[PDB]
């Protein structure tokens, strides 16, 4: 029942899912069941989570290594600086490495601050996905997933959140002849909700995403001027239900 | 310039300009139905009509005032080359 | 040049023109040719061989397979004439790859397919069955917090330095707020996202939902830490 | 050399943003697949394009 | 040392405006996604009307 509501939310009729549940289920199965295998066959599909974590550590790694460093001084050892050398030659060295390790410290932390607005951003957007896509169905074009979005799930990984999408892809189209309106008695008539098709001798009329034909009748049109008005415009008859 | 340099872009102009041809193509001839799969072809009044639906407004709105609408549109966009050209500053963003 | 003029500058403020003492004669100075210098290789897996593109310079300067294009001079590339779908992007629109024994060979990039629709005022095409489809995104939520001792990173031990140090005012206190405002907001992220419901509900015993079978993303009570196979695949990939 | 090493970091971090500005491009205008034409006849009921 | 601070104060600048640039490109990815792909009910998002 929640199905044929999702069905109804994307101009689909109720009937399309009853009578056809189980080839329904079946393609949703099949479709789950390769999850598994693309994730892990492309490695480089989670890369992006992997790159955050060696950003991180590279980061690091450079903290250390101005350690080790001169930085136009002696020696990067300070102990020696202070056991071979007289007080005052050693405060100018000293206060080389200090300024040299302090601006190390800024530009790691100035880095920092930027990865992290990257990642609010980021952090917020997957946010509002979790409110629109999991907690409801979104009208939005591409915002879900690709085609018309039925639902989604939610799960977790390492620092971050995954979001499998669920949607609905027309298929095997053909082609008919259309009108903008039918004339029938000197007065238009127009679809409720539907398109009027022609199968090269009869006319029907359908819903527009899925083909489904019909015989026009008084309680599937409505009737709105004379037949001047409209241009291609096409003769045909109207059926009256009330015939005692 | 000394050690400085520039870098040319991965995509000419020549190919942005074609994906823009390709995209308004689409549109105007399937109107939103090749952005969610396969495309399929429509008359430009039905999917203006679908369009006034999708506001508010019956078919047969459109369907009575097509050559006015029409009209309105042209004049629409012809005056848009106009009031782009006529004010330098419009482009400054960029 | 005006007769007492001796040499000319640039909009910078580099000389680019100069005359000479003896013969009264105009000279245009330019630099001398630089660049840099990358190699494009297809992995030590598949093959040993590779190209070499120097950017921003002529051909004529780098002294095999020579090239030109607008992003420099390529050496060890057959260009050829068809168009394929990029592989290795080198720059206005030219792209490599290791093609058929085997070669690196250049081309220009391919934008897609090319397809009309046949349009008409009196036809219109309607779909007759339909797909389900399921797709996956991926997005990060939080990183990793630190936290760092400047007196220990900077002096190590030694308290001479400390004095030193003491006397630039007031600049270890101004890292340590910023790590911890980081830090909080690496907190605050993760509930932003996750934490939406206010109970935790549960799923029926009996796991019948009309046909759909939701095995692969529901918790596995067999696994110690109660993830889904799929959540257990994601954690061991990374 | 004696000072270390910057050099590296600055290089990678300007070929991050260049690598960033061709990603940027690439996300907004290739969106399609196929490179679809305009019929040959342009008429689209009055409207002009 | 003057010649380094000034490379390294470029670099900062131009990561900070690469971010601002980043989010332009994303709002116009998502502009091209709702207005020109489909039609949009978000109040005053793709136009005034
Ligand atoms: C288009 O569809 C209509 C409706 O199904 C077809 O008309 C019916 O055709 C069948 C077999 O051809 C007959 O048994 C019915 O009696 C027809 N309907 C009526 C009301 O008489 C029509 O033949 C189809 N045309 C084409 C070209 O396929
Ligand atoms: C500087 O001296 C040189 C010779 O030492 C001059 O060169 C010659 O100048 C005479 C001037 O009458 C010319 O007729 C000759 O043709 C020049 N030699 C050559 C090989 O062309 C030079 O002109 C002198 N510079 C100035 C500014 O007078
Ligand atoms: C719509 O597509 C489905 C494919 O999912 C078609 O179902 C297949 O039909 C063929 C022959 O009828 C069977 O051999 C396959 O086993 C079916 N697939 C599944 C998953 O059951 C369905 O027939 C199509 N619709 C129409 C009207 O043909
Ligand atoms: C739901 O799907 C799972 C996964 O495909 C099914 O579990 C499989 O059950 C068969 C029984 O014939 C076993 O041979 C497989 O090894 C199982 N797979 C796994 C991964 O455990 C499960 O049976 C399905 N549920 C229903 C009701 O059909
Ligand atoms: C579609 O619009 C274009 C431009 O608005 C029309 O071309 C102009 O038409 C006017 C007459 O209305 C001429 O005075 C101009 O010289 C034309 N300019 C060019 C560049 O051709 C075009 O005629 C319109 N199409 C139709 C079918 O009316
Ligand atoms: C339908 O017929 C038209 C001819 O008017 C043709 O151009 C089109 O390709 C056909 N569509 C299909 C799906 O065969
Ligand atoms: C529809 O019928 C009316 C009256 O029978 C006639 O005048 C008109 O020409 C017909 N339309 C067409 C397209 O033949
Ligand atoms: C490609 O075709 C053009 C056509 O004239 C020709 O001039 C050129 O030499 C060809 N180049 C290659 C690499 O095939
Ligand atoms: C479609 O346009 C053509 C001109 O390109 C015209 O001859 C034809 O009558 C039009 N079709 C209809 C149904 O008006």
């Amino acid at each position: 029942m929640q199905m044929a509501y999702r069905f109804n939310g994307i101009g689909v009729t109720q009937n399309v899912l009853y009578e056809n549940q189980k080839l329904i289920a079946n393609q949703f199965n099949s479709a789950i069941g390769k999850i598994q295998d693309s994730l892990s066959s492309t490695p480089s599909a989670l890369g992006k989570l992997q790159n955050v974590v060696n950003h991180n550590a590279q980061a690091l790694n450079t903290l250390v290594k101005q350690l080790s460093s001169n930085f136009g001084a002696i020696s990067s050892v300070l102990n020696d600086i202070l056991s071979r050398l007289d007080p005052p030659e050693a405060e100018v060295q000293i206060d080389r490495l200090i300024t040299g390790r302090l601006q190390s410290l800024q530009t790691y932390v100035t880095q920092q601050l930027i990865r992290a607005a990257e990642i609010r951003a980021s952090a917020n957007l997957a946010a509002t996905k979790m409110s629109e896509c999991v907690l409801g169905q979104s009208k939005r074009v591409d915002f879900c997933g690709k085609g018309y979005h039925l639902m989604s799930f939610p799960q977790s990984a390492p620092h971050g959140v995954v979001f499998l999408h669920v949607t609905y892809v027309p298929a095997q189209e053909k082609n008919f002849t259309t009108a903008p309106a039918i004339c029938h008695d000197g007065k238009a008539h127009f679809p409720r909700e539907g398109v009027f098709v022609s199968n090269g001798t009869h006319w029907f009329v359908t819903q527009r995403n899925f083909y489904e034909p019909q015989i026009i009748t008084t309680d599937n049109t409505f009737v709105s001027g004379n037949c001047d008005v409209v241009i291609g415009i096409v003769n045909n008859t109207v059926y009256d239900p009330l015939q005692p | 310039f000394n050690g400085l340099t520039v870098l040319p872009p991965l995509l000419t102009d020549e190919m942005i300009a074609q994906y823009t041809s390709a995209l308004l193509a689409g549109t105007i001839t399937s109107g939103w139905t090749f952005g969610a799969g396969p495309a399929l072809q429509i008359p430009f009044p039905m999917q203006m009509a679908y369009r006034f639906n999708g506001i508010g407004v019956t078919q047969n709105v459109l369907y009575e005032n097509q050559k006015l609408i029409a009209n309105q549109f042209n004049s629409a966009i012809g005056k848009i080359q106009d009031s782009l050209s006529s004010t330098p500053s419009a482009l400054g963003k960029l | 040049f005006l007769p007492f003029q001796q040499f000319g500058r640039d909009i910078a403020d580099t000389t680019d023109a100069v005359r000479d003492p003896q013969t009264l004669e105009i000279l245009d100075i330019t630099p001398c040719s630089f660049g840099g210098v990358s190699v494009i290789t297809p992995g030590t897996n598949t093959s040993n061989q590779v190209a070499v593109l120097y950017q921003g310079v002529n051909c004529t300067e780098v002294p095999s397979n020579v090239f030109q294009t607008r992003a420099g001079c390529l050496i060890g590339a057959e260009y050829v004439n068809n168009s394929y779908e990029c592989d290795i992007p080198i720059g206005a629109g030219i792209c490599a790859s290791y093609q058929t024994s085997q070669s690196i060979i250049a081309y220009k990039m391919h934008l897609g397919a090319e397809n009309s629709v046949a349009y008409s005022n009196n036809s219109i095409a309607i779909p007759t069955n339909f797909t389900i489809s399921v797709t996956t995104e991926i997005l990060p939520v939080s990183m990793t917090k630190t936290s760092v001792d400047c007196t220990m990173y900077i002096c190590g031990d030694s308290t001479e330095c400390s004095n030193l140090l003491l006397q630039y005012g007031s600049f270890c206190t101004q890292l340590k707020r910023a790590l911890t405002g980081i830090a909080v907001e690496q907190d605050k992220n993760t509930q932003e996202v996750f934490a939406q419901v206010k109970q935790i509900y549960k799923t029926p015993p009996i796991k019948y939902f009309g046909g759909f079978n939701f095995s692969q993303i529901l918790p596995d009570p067999s696994k110690p830490s109660k993830r889904s196979p799929i959540e257990d695949l994601l954690f061991n990939k990374v």
